[PDB]
Order: structure tokens, then C-alpha cells, then sequence
């Protein structure tokens, strides 16, 4: 019944620049010495959590010097001197004093990196899926920020709705990128029956939208 | 070097009970705390329980009715039965290891080691096993230098599938995206990989798709 809510919910920070994660509980987390039954965990994109602070301050094994808790009582703030690529993913706060065990909203730590552009490739469906019966038209976005983007699919240059599926890789925890895969699938007849089909995408990056087409069909 | 593997019930049907096991190599159960903290959009980040070498044990309230932890410190694993999994039950499932120092009382130093994470999905859907399709490479492809090939995981249940290329000796440029859930109730996936458009031709690439829950593993090829 300790409820714990995090200030920040999704905080972009630029390379080199400072972020500070705050945590609060409902309670005291505080202890007759003076410590606080504070611990903050941060989950990579894609991997299981990890422990950067407990007991409030106290650095864990191989975090950085950068990784700093600090607070006490109700209120605690966690504080990224020079945030990089590496520190991105979200961050928890967990209360361990009163048995509840509860930890906090989750905080996303987004690099704010250059802008930069799609590197747009389509493809066209296999041999093997026409003869399954169905046929899936893939484009991909490569390595561009920021995340926002539209994947426009045109066959026979008019626009389609409701048969297309998007997936977005998280931030590359190198050069902070991300990836875009967007799936045309409609029945083999279908596809028989319209000649081209192109993938349009926006994004800041570019000056104008940028369309990659194949014309078999 | 402590490695903490995780298996048991990926998929479960409404009602049924879950299985999670840890094993733990490298050291000794005796002397730490092991939980299983759990991980969904609904139910966010969530403490089940902990356990003790002894085998005493803490719970939350909530899942105290339907949960049973055990141990064994003569196998070096521990688990985590949950009883009448409902659509809130499906979620990541991780194991940890606490870390703990007795100074007049059993201060905690946080969770040192954490597991893989198992996936365990409520649904009675049937266990389908994945289509393997490749997206090769071509002038569409092809953007200069850099030529995109892909693998399409197209449709499966439940969730888990893992995909190398080169049998793991391909990690340069490859990118595996999120599956996306269709509307046949079935998964889709891609994982792509971008390389020199010299290479295209000369070497040999190939994506291996493993879906455990269908047991099925398939080795494709891409070819320009």
C-alpha cells in the first residue's frame, strides 16, 4: 500500500547533459540510522533489469560514477551527470521498507542526438508466400531520429488503410537510432490484381517524402 | 559469472496454474533472498514473492491465494507456482537474487543478478508454429554501399521467437524488430540485417528462426 510515482515519465536529454529522475513514495522510507529503503533499477531496451542505486545512494558494482541517488524521507532524486547513448532505457525506483515491495511508474531516458534521415529500402513478397496464398510487402527505415515518422503504403498510387502492420525498434544504445519495419499483406489474388506498389515515408529529416516502389504484380 | 536461468509454463489457458523454475549456477543458494518479480503493461513492474535457503518465505497480499514458492538447495533451484492464471497473469516473469548485509537487522543491497525473463501467456488459442519467408536483397534493397536483406517470422503462437543470422556469427547491422500482433490473433515478425552490397553474391547468409513453443527451428536462405 506504498504507492511510489516517479516525476519525470519520459525525459529526452541531449549527449553530455544532465537528467534527474525523481521518485516519491507515500510513506518514509527512512530507517533509525538515516538510510532509506530506496533501490533504482534501470531496464535496457531489450534486456532484464539492473541495479544502479540501493539503500538511496550507495553505487552498485560496475555504475558508473555519472549514476548518483540521492534524498531522503518522501522525496529522492536520481541524477545522470553526463547521460550517453548507453544510459538509455526506463528507470524504476522500488520501496523495500514496508513489505508491499512496490516500485514506481518507469521513467524512458531518450538521447536527444542529431537529426537524421530513413534509409529506405522495400521488399518485395517471396516465391514461397504467393504459393501460400498470401502476399506480404515489407519496407524498412533505417537508422533516423527522431522517432515519429509516416509509412504511407500507395499500390497503383492510391493510398491503403487497415492492411498494413508497423514495428519500431527502440533506441540503438550506440548511436541512439531507430528502425521502422512496415508490412503490406493482402491475398495472392489481390496482389495479382494491381501492378505497383510503394512505400511513402516522411520523416524531419528529409526534405521531401521519399517513395521506393517495385512494379511486379 | 552467477547465472540464473528461468524455464517453465510459456502458454496457459484460463483457470490453468504456471510453472516457473530458476536454476542458479555459480553459487550456492545459502546466504542471499530469491524472488520472482514480474513485468506487464497492466500490472507495471510487480514483486511476487521472496524465499528464504530455510525455505521461509514473503508475499504479496494480492497473489498470496494463488502462489506457492519453493526450493531446493541441494538442485540449486527455486520456483514460483501461480494457480488460476487470469488475463492479468500474463506477463515477463524474472527470477532474482537479493543481496543482503545484517547490520542489527537485514539491511537489503539490492537485486545483484536477474534472469532472462519468460514470457508466460493466458490464451486458449493453440500453439501454431511460425512461416519463414525471406526478403532479399535488390536494387530496391540496395542503397549504395548498404543492401538490406530480412527474415519474416509471419505467423505464430505464442510469443517467443528467436532469430540469428549466420548462426550467431552475424551480429553487424542486424536489426530484429517487435512483433506485431495481427488480427488472425497470430504474431508477425521481421529481423533485417544491413550489409556491404560487395558482400551480396560471395558470402552466404542465412537466418535461423527458433519458435521453442512450436519446436520448431528453421534455417532460410537469402538470395538477390
Amino acid at each position: 500500500d506504498i504507492v511510489m510515482t516517479q516525476s519525470p515519465l519520459s525525459l529526452s536529454v541531449a549527449p553530455g547533459e544532465a537528467a534527474s529522475i525523481s521518485c516519491r513514495s507515500t510513506q518514509s522510507l527512512l530507517n533509525r540510522n538515516g538510510d532509506n529503503y530506496l533501490e533504482w533499477y534501470l531496464r535496457r531496451p531489450g534486456r532484464s533489469p539492473q541495479l544502479l542505486i540501493y539503500l538511496g545512494s550507495e553505487r552498485a558494482l560496475g555504475v558508473p560514477d555519472r549514476f548518483s541517488g540521492s534524498g531522503s524521507g518522501r522525496d529522492f532524486t536520481l541524477k545522470i551527470s553526463r547521460v550517453e547513448a548507453q544510459d538509455v532505457g526506463t528507470y524504476y525506483c522500488l520501496q523495500t521498507r514496508q513489505g508491499a515491495f512496490t516500485f514506481g511508474q518507469g521513467t524512458k531516458l531518450e538521447i536527444k542526438r542529431t537529426v537524421a534521415a530513413p534509409s529506405v529500402f522495400i521488399f518485395p513478397p517471396s516465391d514461397s508466400q504467393l504459393k501460400s496464398g498470401t502476399a506480404s510487402v515489407v519496407c524498412l527505415l533505417n537508422n533516423f531520429y527522431p522517432r515519429e515518422a509516416k509509412v504511407q503504403w500507395k499500390v497503383d498510387n492510391a493510398l491503403q488503410s487497415g492492411n498494413s502492420q508497423e514495428s519500431v525498434t527502440e533506441q540503438d544504445s550506440k548511436d541512439s537510432t531507430y528502425s521502422l519495419s512496415s508490412t503490406l499483406t493482402l491475398s495472392k489474388a489481390d496482389y495479382e490484381k494491381h501492378k505497383v506498389y510503394a512505400c511513402e515515408v516522411t520523416h524531419q529529416g528529409l526534405s521531401s517524402p521519399v517513395t521506393k516502389s517495385f512494379n511486379r504484380g | 559469472q552467477v547465472q540464473l536461468q528461468q524455464w517453465g509454463t510459456g502458454l496457459l489457458k484460463p483457470s490453468e496454474t504456471l510453472s516457473l523454475t530458476c536454476a542458479v549456477y555459480g553459487v550456492s543458494l545459502r546466504g542471499y533472498y530469491w524472488t520472482w518479480i514480474r513485468q506487464s503493461p497492466k500490472k507495471g513492474l510487480e514483486w511476487i514473492g521472496e524465499i528464504d535457503e530455510i525455505g521461509r518465505t514473503k508475499y504479496s497480499q494480492s497473489l498470496r491465494s494463488r502462489a506457492t514458492l519453493s526450493i531446493d538447495t541441494s538442485k540449486k533451484q527455486f520456483s514460483l507456482r501461480l494457480t488460476s492464471v487470469t488475463a492479468a497473469d500474463m506477463a515477463t516473469y524474472y527470477c532474482a537474487r537479493w543481496r543482503l548485509m545484517m547490520v542489527d537487522e537485514v539491511t537489503r543491497h539490492g537485486m545483484d543478478v536477474w534472469s532472462q525473463g519468460t514470457m508466460v501467456t493466458v490464451s486458449s488459442a493453440s500453439t501454431k508454429g511460425p512461416s519463414v519467408f525471406p526478403l532479399a536483397p535488390s536494387s530496391k534493397s540496395t542503397s549504395g554501399g548498404t543492401a538490406a536483406l530480412g527474415c519474416l517470422v509471419k505467423d505464430y503462437f505464442p510469443e517467443p521467437v528467436t532469430v540469428s543470422w549466420n548462426s550467431g556469427a552475424l551480429t553487424s547491422g542486424v536489426h530484429t524488430f517487435p512483433a506485431v500482433l495481427q488480427s488472425s490473433g497470430l504474431y508477425s515478425l521481421s529481423s533485417v540485417v544491413t550489409v556491404p552490397s560487395s558482400s551480396l553474391g560471395t558470402q552466404t547468409y542465412i537466418c535461423n528462426v527458433n519458435h521453442k513453443p512450436s519446436n520448431t527451428k528453421v534455417d532460410k536462405k537469402v538470395e538477390p
